[PDB]
């Protein structure tokens, strides 16, 4: 037994996104995000919106004077300045020199990434970056990549604070800002295999993978409330394969509780494992 | 803070939680683990699983990307997976191999698949990847160690992938371990600065940067830190911390690489953080 | 105006970043920006450019 | 309570298809599944088709439910695991998305897009009902 290992009677470990755990000499679980470089009530506060970015960037600056922090209005004052619509660039070198080339672009872009790295927090870096993401033919080429804010050569570095920002967000439990953050990554999702779902045709009764067929020409799916032709969502009943639009079927069985197809198999239970 | 209520007639050894925070998770020398309802503060039992035939030491958890997963490992040499179903806790699959007692299991990056990795005293490295319709397809490394390998630590997904991890035993040495392109996990270096044996092997999450690091703790008082900043040199360039009065066993960090937090057996807990000269530094 | 009258940056955080941009002002033959800007900020930008090159800019 | 022969009248069944047709224009939602019921109740012809059938992509083997066929777009967890109809999993007839249903809700309220990564077709805001 010599060989073997010695008890261990004490131990402390972190957990969950903000808390420890320390079973030295019962267990204790004490909130420490006061020590990490991240907040998760900045997480809850934060917007993006690609629709119009200078807004997204005064509302994330209302919220981080509402947390108490006197850097991140600066940096986000910054920020909404920098990146205002008129200072665009043009699709020709013969005319104005771009943004990025100013001394207050690209440059301080990559000071501030540079402090924030040392800082080691990822929310402002992955914030940043999402902001931001928006003979002849060798100087053209060479324009387009000399055009823009963020270097093409830490493309990957960007989509890795991205997707680590990601995880801390689904640790937290808020994941429509997840969803919301992880659009900007430039690398390509990646797709489904496996099975996949076929809609027999409405005319020809034939299985085709789509939402037009093949044959007919026409809709293969028809809703089984409104008895149109759907585009949308259905999450139908895999026992009887009956559905329809969303709405649909929720209002449906919201009181009702048979199939409306009229095949009885009241799936209510039965598909909802 | 508050404090759970033990409900035990053993030594506890581990105390894991889930990636939520919602359940907490318990050992002992009986034989038995018990999670609890860390929600809203309010200690509620949800099982009393009776387990093996002897105490247990790890119960690491896995990633809800395949559900909910349980580990452990025991004195009682014996590997169980256990998945919460139905509303009842229940044996899932097991892995047989193992002549000694078992030393720890972690699991891997939910980008790999769903593997497990344990380590024994009969020094075989045996990783237990989980294959399709509730086999195990487990692969095995033996011969790890001179004695017997303690812990292992797995690698951030960086980029089909490169998957590696890290661990040491009690000959006094840590090893690394990467695979072909074949799927051979043979070596990759050996890192020997310590005399003590060594115990715990842990790898700093991953934020993006191009900076490894692995702090592992010794039976003695050795808390080098592994960093490995260049990536072809492969090259590990120690920084060593305080030295313990007592025995470390075990490593931990937050989880942006910030703070270390370290457990020793004068049974205190000391959290650290690197300072601006680059030195490590305690903190209250 | 946002950088000078503004958990905190550090204070000389932005110095080279102006005295960057006072060069490349005055590199393109624009002195009109770079001689208001070096005026109108004073002494916070002042004693980090050498003196011939400040009396070239406003000869 | 017609008899087969009797219910195979090509009249009667016209005369049932008007008044379907006739049913189904006046927007009467939840009253012309009745008429359906009742007529799949009394009669064992008038049987729905399965309609829906998931079979296709690459089926696979080694792991099946009873690769993957879904992925939860907003958890990502393997659908069929243990409010039931917030339990269901939608799919997308355009956008080849989906995810679960109480998920897809939520997003769809807040969110305007497609949650399907790199994706651009609104998997439910198509038919704006
Ligand atoms: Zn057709
Ligand atoms: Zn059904
Ligand atoms: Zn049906
Ligand atoms: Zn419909
Ligand atoms: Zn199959
Ligand atoms: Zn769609
Ligand atoms: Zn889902
Ligand atoms: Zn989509």
């Amino acid at each position: 037994d010599a060989n073997i290992p010695f008890p261990r009677t004490s131990g402390a470990r972190f957990c969950g996104a903000g808390y420890l755990v320390y079973f030295t000499r019962k267990v204790i679980i004490q909130d420490i995000a006061c020590l990490l470089p991240v907040h998760k009530s900045l997480g809850e506060l934060y917007i993006l919106n690609v629709n119009d970015i200078q807004e997204t960037c005064q509302k994330n600056a209302a919220s981080a004077l509402l947390v108490g922090r006197k850097d991140l209005v600066q940096v986000w004052s910054l920020a909404t300045v920098a990146t205002d619509l008129c200072l665009g660039p043009k699709s020709d070198p013969d005319l104005e020199t771009p943004w990025a080339r100013h001394p207050f672009g690209r440059q301080l872009l990559e000071s501030l990434l540079a402090h924030y790295c040392r800082l080691r927090d990822v929310q402002t870096l992955a914030m940043l970056c999402s902001v931001f993401e928006a003979p002849r033919e060798r100087e053209r080429d060479q324009h387009d990549k000399n055009k823009r804010l963020l270097d093409p050569a830490n493309t990957q570095q960007f989509d890795d604070f991205k997707k680590c920002y990601g995880e801390i967000l689904y640790r937290w439990g808020l994941r429509e800002k997840r969803a919301e953050v992880l659009k900007f990554v430039s690398c390509p999702p990646d797709p489904h295999k496996g099975i996949e779902f076929g809609v027999y045709c409405s005319h020809c009764r034939s299985e085709v993978r789509g939402t037009q067929c093949a044959i007919c020409k026409g809709f293969t799916f028809q809703c089984a409330i409104c008895h149109v032709a759907v585009r949308g969502s259905s999450n139908f009943c895999l026992t009887c394969g009956h559905g329809g639009h969303t709405s649909h079927m929720m209002e449906w069985f919201r009181t009702q509780e048979v199939c409306p197809t009229g095949c009885g198999c009241h799936c209510l239970l039965e598909s909802t494992f | 803070i508050n404090t759970v209520d033990t409900s035990h007639e053993d030594m506890i050894h581990d105390a894991q939680m889930d990636y939520y925070g919602t359940r907490l998770a318990t050992c002992s020398s009986d034989r038995s683990v018990k999670i609890f309802d860390v929600r809203n503060g309010g200690q509620i039992l949800i099982a009393d699983l009776r387990g093996h035939e002897g105490p247990v030491w790890q119960v690491a958890w896995a990633h809800p990307m395949y559900g909910n997963i349980l580990a452990s490992c025991s004195y009682d040499r014996k590997v169980i997976i256990w998945r919460e179903e139905n509303g009842t806790w229940e044996k899932s699959h097991e892995h047989a191999g193992h002549d000694s007692s078992v030393n720890s299991v972690c699991w891997a990056p939910h980008d790999y698949g769903l593997i497990l990795a344990c380590g024994s005293s009969d020094g075989a490295i045996s990783l237990l990847t989980y294959t399709g319709e509730g086999q195990w397809e487990v692969k095995k490394i033996n011969n790890a160690h001179t004695i017997g390998c303690n812990a292992v630590s797995w690698a951030p997904a960086v980029v089909n992938y490169i998957k590696r991890f890290a661990s040491g035993g009690c000959d006094n040495l840590i090893k690394l371990w990467k695979e072909e392109e074949d799927g051979q996990w043979k070596e990759e270096q050996k890192l020997e600065a310590h005399s003590d044996w060594v115990r715990d092997v842990a790898w700093a999450p991953s934020i993006g940067l191009p900076t490894s690091t692995i702090a592992s703790c010794s039976q003695d008082g050795r808390v080098f830190i592994w960093t490995c900043d260049d990536a072809s040199s492969n090259t590990w360039s120690p920084k060593l911390l305080h030295k313990f009065n007592d025995v470390v066993w075990h490593v931990s960090w937050s989880i942006t690489a910030n703070i270390l937090a370290v457990s020793g057996g004068d049974n205190k807990v000391t959290l650290w953080k690197e300072s601006v000269d680059g030195q490590w530094v305690c903190i209250s | 105006r946002i950088i000078y009258c503004s958990s905190r940056l550090p204070p000389d955080f932005f110095g080279v970043l102006v005295r960057d941009m006072l060069h490349f002002y005055a590199e393109q033959g624009d002195v009109q920006m770079a001689v208001s800007v070096l005026i109108v900020l004073g002494e916070r930008v002042r004693k980090d450019i050498d003196e011939q090159t400040q009396e070239h800019w406003y000869t | 309570g017609s008899p087969l022969d009797v219910l195979k009248d090509e009249r009667v069944q016209y005369w049932i298809e008007n008044y379907r047709n006739l049913l189904d224009a006046w927007r009467f939602w939840h009253k012309r599944a009745e008429f359906d019921i009742h007529r799949s109740k009394l009669d064992p012809s008038s049987k729905p088709l399965a309609q829906v059938f998931v079979s296709c992509n690459f089926c696979g083997k080694s792991i099946s439910y009873s690769k993957p066929l879904p992925r939860c777009a907003l958890c990502l967890i393997n659908m069929g695991t243990p409010a039931q109809f917030n339990n269901w999993f939608t799919w997308c007839h355009n956008c080849r998305h989906g995810g679960h249903a109480g998920h897809m809700l939520s997003w769809f309220r807040d969110h305007a897009e497609c949650p399907v990564s790199a994706c651009t077709c609104k998997c439910m805001q198509l038919d704006t009902t």
